[PDB]
């Protein structure tokens, strides 16, 4: 079935920004720069930060790293590998509803917030119908992903800050921790202290 | 032989040609045909100006004072050959060209580079030229009386790597060794040193992706080490070489040439994306087992 | 291909892990099943001719127009009857493969993926093949684990068609 | 992609010239054929499913090797892929017919198609045979004189035939 | 190369769809327009020398400092006047293309995209070119659909420049 | 959770599939194992205090400096001995969980994920815990499938620490 | 998500306790039921298309307002979406039956489903009616005594019925 | 990838044939070795860290040029990669043992590995030497008569040895 239709909403990413490089421009981590080993570390760390927010040694995917380092795969392939990883499934899929999982995916992969509940609703059914991989591939193959990040750049949160303002929109790793009230209740938190 | 792909590979005209032999008691038209063939073969299909012709060597050939092989030898040792192919080239480039012109094939191994580089360095260009012409291989294929010609077809003594490398040196019929995209650069220095080969990209006109050439660094390896694991559920992997990428523009597009390894299940998406990049498929090759 | 052993390795590899007790238990489950699967495959293989012909007749009985109507998609002529018996033969043979592999892998890869496009393009009713699969289920003669596993694959095909 | 108009424009621009009076007259003649062009696209499109499935049936009848076990069109997934390829080529041929230029076909359907087929082991000559069958079915549908205003569509039918031939040549 | 025909196909192709009535209507819309466009292209082509010379002169009159200030970006010497007349010719020629193509495609591909960078890099004022395009609008003599379409392309360039 | 039943469903869910004979076979694998694991968990639990005490003493004996050297990370004082016996108790208790669950799931979730960071941050030697696990392997007195599954988990933790 | 085994472990870990003797014995009892549980999952799965299609038909007969023009299950997309939902819910019910725990059904299928139906205007009570029809069909299929080692499946059937009730209540 | 079962299935389907009695019998014999196969996988897995580290220590002892400054395994990241590569190979050998088919090892670990090492300057012959050491340690562990139901594992051990030998041969 075709994806349920929904309308956009006004967003920074939807309009021309007249951007000039500053300390608030997301760093472009691309393999098109022929990155040295240490510089490849930073690109890999950036990808872990973008997708996981933090990769403990348990979370890391050393074989995917080697393949990216060797040119076997593109950055987008590395990002897919992270999205397909055990850490991503366990942290962001299993601990959330399909609706919140979609939000995480849109935020992490496309670098923007969702338009509305209806966008979350429309995509929530994709895992069930096309399978988990089908959802990731749709987003990674989307014109929005490719136009912004292509094959060789680590995705990032887009147009978060506007010039001359003290603060931007909330970073997604603050706005969207890996789980929320639903899983918090199951764990029996918050803990009464004192 | 080469039949179905002959035309797109630029081989069909050579399939349609016979070796140019100078028979004993040859006629003058025979001598003219040899002279034309030798100039086209040995000088890599460069245009030859009347002022550049080797009139004396042509006279001696016409008179039977020198055989075909000795005429080839004279052309190869001439200031004309050296100006075209020696004075401006890395010696590995020179060796590539000598092999193409005088033996009609590409070098097989690094050992050939070692031999000819040392011979040039120790005894000079003339000595090196003689080694090609006095070689067993030259004798067996061309002998005294036949102009050298491209040996596309499989022969005794061949190696497969020779076949792929001929299309690094031969770039089509309406083309010369001095009018190719890589210009003066050695085509095979890296292939020989690493004993690797490259996917064959046929000549322009009959192949949209004819211009695909890899960069110095940051290339995609030939084979999919790691298999399908990084791609998730995938049946088989292919290496696609893509050229002429322009549409997004810089900095979204950095290098117009790119090779990607993609799964079978994304080939439809890949071709669609390539088209929208403006790019042209140069080659597709299975990358996994 | 969906089979216990390959799925166990596929999961562990996707997690970059050595095999652990979970995967060993998958292997023990396969071992518990495999002989019954192999025995069922042999039984269906030995009665393939009767099963396929019987199944094809079953369809013809339930859908008489298929043997009376003219058209490329029907079996009123010998050409059509041979296509139909061939097709039912495919369903049966690929089911035996599922019993050998211990999963729907063979059905998924060889027969099911794309079947809807084929039946739509050549105007073949899924209901015909469902009837043939029902006949095989009622006539293969299996029992116990062989029967259960065999019927799952037949019901798997039936469900894919409806 | 180009269409019949922008093809002329691009050639004119590369020489820095206005379209000559003769070039303009040729395009005006193209305009007068437009209704027939629109009819041909419409008739092919309206019969696309029959064109593909009939041609497919004919191809497999003549080349049973393709569909026997181990043949390139055996298994549902490969059969489905094969039928899809036929429909894709037909679709792009109609695109070329619509625009009056082969660029869409060359750039977006045939780009890397032969390479794909070799890499996959799809028998190219058999695809070309399938394309030829669609061509014959399509041209008969385009030339059908019933239920339409009568005229000479031979100029367009010849153009369409060339687009089919272009596709068949590319897969071999 | 935005034209009715290519956009219709690209849209359908992006959707993996055969052309349907919607694209056929787009074709009919193109056909309703084309002859007027070709006639407009013919008229402009025949009057090209006068339009370009008058356009350049109208610019010099409105911006007399251009013909009297020394500098690579001005038209004080014959070099600059030739650059200027050439540029205006480009606008006119590419506009006739848009009339032939039936869309802004030729302007977008050949002139508009990147014009901002050009004018900034070489210190050419967009107002100069606006003045020339207004002259061509007022002196091309077209009427009816030929005028409307031609003015739309002339206005399109004016908007890009302002 | 790495557990046969959880992963069977996780994989089927990830694939949007109904469960099939492949997953039923995984379940049979689980049932074959479960009683041995439950019996192993009981035996380990009943002997829990002795195993923990023995394991800590084993560590202290192999690494006497841990009971002699002042420092927050060492067991010279009662505080550190209590921490140590607590840590070892965690390993044993979570190991019994893996036997109940039939997979490394509990070890992964509760102990292994992040253990590298803990040991580095608090200057705790992985070799200390490896010694304690080897003691438990040597002294739990299990046999047959219970011994094998229990040793797989103890070795799994040993491998994680080395 | 939890299965029957990891549900108990998670509770013990949060308490810092080993499973008690009665907890281990309870899980031993579950294991003794394992074959029946596998049989019930196999039977529901084997009939999934029939359970959904029959339930859908009955629902639209009892509530014709759903399929009248303007009805929530009117138009092909909405009807297909409706059938898809019934199949998804049934599938997640089988998942819960397989693992012996409701978490997979609660976390993946039911969590937030009520609000989604409210947002879309899907009639939640009609869905629960459909789920109850699937429930009745499924339990009969599980309880059928033919072609299976006869025994008492009352406990598993009650467990399965509980899962269907959980789904029905989550949307109505 | 293929396991032992689907390797035979894949071959049969290409020929359009049912598995023969001998093919089914041979697979039955494989099933009878299943317990030994599982035991060997478990034993190698349980000793994986020791197999890798001990082999690496022996390699560097025998080949000090590797770990001299400027050597291929000098610097932490290169030493880490080297240890990683050893572990990757051992892991895929256990995968091949588990499935009873070399395809997983060949496609996911060995394909393209020689070329990578040549391109990087990794001494493939040294890698092979390290693989041999892992082989020796692993086979001894698999053959340990103690703590296991006594029986003949010679055939499985040969199959495992062949997987190691393929790995060593592949890296040059
Ligand atoms: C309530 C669910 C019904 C019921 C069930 C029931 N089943 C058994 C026993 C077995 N069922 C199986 C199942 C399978 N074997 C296979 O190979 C497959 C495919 C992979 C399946 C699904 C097995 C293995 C057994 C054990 C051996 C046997 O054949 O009995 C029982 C018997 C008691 C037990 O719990 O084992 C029961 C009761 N019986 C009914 O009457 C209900 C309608
Ligand atoms: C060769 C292609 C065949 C053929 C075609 C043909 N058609 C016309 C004329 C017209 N056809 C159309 C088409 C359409 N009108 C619509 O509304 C739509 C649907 C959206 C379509 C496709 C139209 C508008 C015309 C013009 C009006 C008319 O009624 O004729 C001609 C006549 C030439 C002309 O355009 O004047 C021809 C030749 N005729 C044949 O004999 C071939 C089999
Ligand atoms: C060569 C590999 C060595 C060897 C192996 C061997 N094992 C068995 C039998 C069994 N091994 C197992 C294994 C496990 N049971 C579990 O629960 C787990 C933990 C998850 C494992 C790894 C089992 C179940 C059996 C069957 C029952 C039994 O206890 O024996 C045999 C006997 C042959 C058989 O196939 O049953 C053999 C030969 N034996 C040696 O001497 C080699 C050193
Ligand atoms: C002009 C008359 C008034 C004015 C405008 C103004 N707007 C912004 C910033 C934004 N405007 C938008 C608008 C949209 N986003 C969408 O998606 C759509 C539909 C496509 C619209 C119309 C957005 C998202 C922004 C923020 C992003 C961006 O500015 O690039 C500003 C800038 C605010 C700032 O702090 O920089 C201004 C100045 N301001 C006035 O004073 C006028 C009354
Ligand atoms: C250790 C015994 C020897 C050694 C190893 C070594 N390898 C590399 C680099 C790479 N190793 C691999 C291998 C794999 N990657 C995969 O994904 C898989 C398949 C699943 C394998 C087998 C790859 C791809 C690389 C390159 C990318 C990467 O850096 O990971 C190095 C590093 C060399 C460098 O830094 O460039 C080393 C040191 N080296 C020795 O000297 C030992 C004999
Ligand atoms: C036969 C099982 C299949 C087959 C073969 C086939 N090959 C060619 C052409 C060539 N084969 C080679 C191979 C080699 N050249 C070498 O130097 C070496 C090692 C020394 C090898 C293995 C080459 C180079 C060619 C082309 C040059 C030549 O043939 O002289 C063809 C003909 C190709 C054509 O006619 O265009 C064929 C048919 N084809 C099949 O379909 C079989 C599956
Ligand atoms: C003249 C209208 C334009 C032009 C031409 C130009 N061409 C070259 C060089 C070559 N032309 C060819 C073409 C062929 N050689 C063949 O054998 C065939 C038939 C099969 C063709 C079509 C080749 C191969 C060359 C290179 C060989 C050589 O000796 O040059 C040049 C020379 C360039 C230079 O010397 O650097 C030129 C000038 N140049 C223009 O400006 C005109 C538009
Ligand atoms: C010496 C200071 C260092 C060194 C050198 C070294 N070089 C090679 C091999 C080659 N060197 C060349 C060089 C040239 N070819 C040319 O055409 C020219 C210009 C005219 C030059 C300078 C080439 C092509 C080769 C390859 C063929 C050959 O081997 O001779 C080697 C051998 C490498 C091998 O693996 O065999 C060496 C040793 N090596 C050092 O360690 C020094 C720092
Ligand atoms: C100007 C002196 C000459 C000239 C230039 C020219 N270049 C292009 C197109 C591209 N140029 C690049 C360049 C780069 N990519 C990189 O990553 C870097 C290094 C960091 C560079 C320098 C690229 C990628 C393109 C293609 C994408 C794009 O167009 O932006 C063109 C246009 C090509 C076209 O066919 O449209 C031109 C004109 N051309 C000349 O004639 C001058 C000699
Ligand atoms: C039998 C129940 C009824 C019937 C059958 C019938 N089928 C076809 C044609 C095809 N059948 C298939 C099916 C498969 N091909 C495969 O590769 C596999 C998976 C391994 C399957 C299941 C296909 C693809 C076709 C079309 C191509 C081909 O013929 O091989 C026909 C002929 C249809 C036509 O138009 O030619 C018929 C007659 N027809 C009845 O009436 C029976 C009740
Ligand atoms: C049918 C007449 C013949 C046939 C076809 C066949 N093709 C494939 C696979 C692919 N076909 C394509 C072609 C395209 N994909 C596109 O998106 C486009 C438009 C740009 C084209 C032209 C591609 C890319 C594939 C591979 C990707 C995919 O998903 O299929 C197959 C399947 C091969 C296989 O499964 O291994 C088949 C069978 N086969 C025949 O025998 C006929 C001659
Ligand atoms: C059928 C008995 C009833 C019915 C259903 C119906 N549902 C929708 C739309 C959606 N249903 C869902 C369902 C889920 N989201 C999840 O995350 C899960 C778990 C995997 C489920 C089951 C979703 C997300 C949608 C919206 C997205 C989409 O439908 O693709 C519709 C269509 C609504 C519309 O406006 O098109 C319908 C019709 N409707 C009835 O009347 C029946 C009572
Ligand atoms: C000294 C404080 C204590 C100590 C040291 C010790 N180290 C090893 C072995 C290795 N040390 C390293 C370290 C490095 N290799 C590098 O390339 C770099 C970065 C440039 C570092 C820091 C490595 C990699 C090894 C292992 C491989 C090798 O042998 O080189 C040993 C031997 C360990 C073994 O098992 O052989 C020892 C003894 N030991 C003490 O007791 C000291 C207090």
């Amino acid at each position: 079935l075709p994806l349920l239709n929904y309308a956009p909403k006004s967003q920074n990413v939807r309009v021309e920004g007249y951007e000039i490089g500053s300390e608030e421009k997301p760093v472009v981590f691309t393999t098109e720069n022929i990155l040295s080993s240490s510089d490849m570390d930073n690109l890999i760390e950036a990808a872990y930060r973008q997708i996981f927010f933090h990769a403990f040694k348990w979370d890391r995917e050393k074989v995917l790293e080697s393949q990216l380092r060797n040119g076997q795969i593109t950055v987008r392939d590395f990002v897919r590998g992270l999205l397909l990883s055990n850490t991503f499934r366990n942290s962001f899929y299993e601990k959330n509803s399909n609706y919140r999982f979609v939000e995480h995916c849109v935020q992490k992969i496309l670098g923007r917030d969702v338009y509305s509940e209806r966008e979350k609703i429309a995509w929530s059914i994709v895992v069930a119908t096309k399978g988990y991989q089908g959802l990731i591939d749709d987003l990674l193959n989307s014109d929005e992903y490719l136009n912004n990040f292509g094959y060789d750049t680590v995705p990032y949160q887009r147009r978060r800050n506007l010039p001359g303002r003290e603060a931007g929109e909330l970073p997604f790793n603050i706005k969207s921790p890996r789980y929320d009230a639903y899983h918090r209740r199951q764990l029996g938190f918050p803990q009464i202290v004192w | 032989a080469i039949t179905t792909a002959a035309s797109r590979l630029g081989v069909a005209p050579y399939n349609e040609s016979r070796p140019v032999e100078l028979r004993p008691d040859f006629s003058l038209d025979d001598a003219k045909m040899v002279i034309r063939a030798v100039y086209r073969q040995v000088l890599g299909n460069d245009y030859i100006m009347d002022s550049e012709r080797l009139k004396g060597a042509e006279s001696l050939l016409t008179n039977g004072s020198i055989s075909v092989r000795e005429f080839v030898r004279t052309v190869a040792k001439s200031e004309l050959y050296k100006k075209k192919f020696l004075y401006n080239n890395f010696q590995t480039r020179v060796i590539e060209l000598n092999y193409k012109h005088l033996l009609g094939r590409a070098p097989f191994s690094e050992d050939e580079v070692i031999f000819h580089l040392d011979l040039y360095e120790n005894q000079g260009f003339d000595a090196d030229i003689d080694s090609y012409i006095d070689s067993v291989e030259y004798q067996e294929n061309f002998g005294e009386n036949i102009v050298p010609y491209y040996r596309f077809n499989n022969q005794v003594g061949d190696r497969t790597v020779g076949f792929t490398r001929m299309f690094r040196l031969y770039r089509g019929y309406a083309n010369s060794d001095r009018s190719q995209l890589e210009r003066s650069s050695s085509r095979l220095a890296t292939e020989l040193g690493q004993n690797t080969v490259s996917a064959i990209v046929g000549p322009s006109g009959s192949n949209a992706g004819w211009a695909y050439r890899p960069s110095r660094a940051g290339n995609t390896p030939a084979k999919a080490l790691g298999g399908t694991v990084p791609f998730g559920q995938a049946s088989k992997l292919f290496r696609v070489e893509i050229t002429a990428i322009s549409a997004p523009g810089y900095p979204k597009v950095r290098r117009s040439n790119k090779a990607v390894i993609v799964p079978f299940e994304q080939l439809n998406q890949t071709l669609q994306q390539i088209n929208r990049l403006g790019g042209k498929v140069a080659s597709i090759t299975p990358a996994s087992l | 291909m969906k089979t216990p052993l390959t799925e166990a390795v596929s999961t562990a590899d996707s997690q970059g892990r050595f095999l652990s007790s979970t995967e060993l238990q998958i292997a023990f489950g396969r071992l518990r099943q495999a002989n019954a699967g192999l025995q069922a495959a042999k039984a269906l293989t030995d009665n393939a001719q009767s099963l396929v012909n019987g199944a094809a007749q079953a369809v013809y009985n339930k859908f008489p127009y298929t043997t009376q109507t003219q058209g490329n998609n029907f079996a009123a002529d010998q050409r059509g009857k041979d296509k139909c018996a061939r097709d039912i033969g495919y369903y049966l043979r690929i089911v035996t493969y599922c019993l050998v592999a211990g999963g729907t892998g063979p059905l998924d890869e060889y027969l099911i993926a794309g079947i809807d496009e084929i039946n739509r393009t050549f105007d073949l009713s899924p209901s015909w093949y469902v009837e043939a699969l029902k006949y095989i289920k009622a006539n293969h003669g299996l029992s116990g684990d062989a029967r259960d596993e065999a019927n799952s694959y037949l019901d798997y095909a039936i469900n894919a068609l409806s | 992609m180009f269409d019949v108009f922008t093809r002329v424009v691009s050639q004119a621009d590369a020489r820095g010239e206005y379209l000559s009076g003769s070039q303009l007259d040729a395009l005006s003649a193209t305009v007068a054929e437009g209704n027939k062009r629109i009819d041909s696209v419409n008739r092919i499109t309206g019969n696309a499913s029959a064109i593909v499935s009939n041609a497919a049936r004919a191809l497999f009848a003549e080349q049973p090797q393709l569909i026997q076990p181990g043949g390139n069109a055996y298994t549902s997934r490969r059969m489905a892929a094969c039928l899809r390829d036929m429909e894709i080529i037909l679709r792009y041929v109609t695109y070329a017919t619509f625009t009056g230029d082969a660029s869409v076909l060359e750039d977006r359907c045939l780009n890397g198609l032969r390479e794909t087929y070799v890499a996959l082991g799809v028998p190219g000559a058999s695809v070309a045979a399938g394309v030829q069958k669609m061509k014959e079915a399509a041209l008969d549908i385009v030339n059908d004189p019933n239920g339409i205003t009568r005229g000479d569509c031979s100029a367009i039918v010849a153009e369409i035939a060339g687009y089919f031939d272009r596709a068949a040549a590319a897969v071999a």
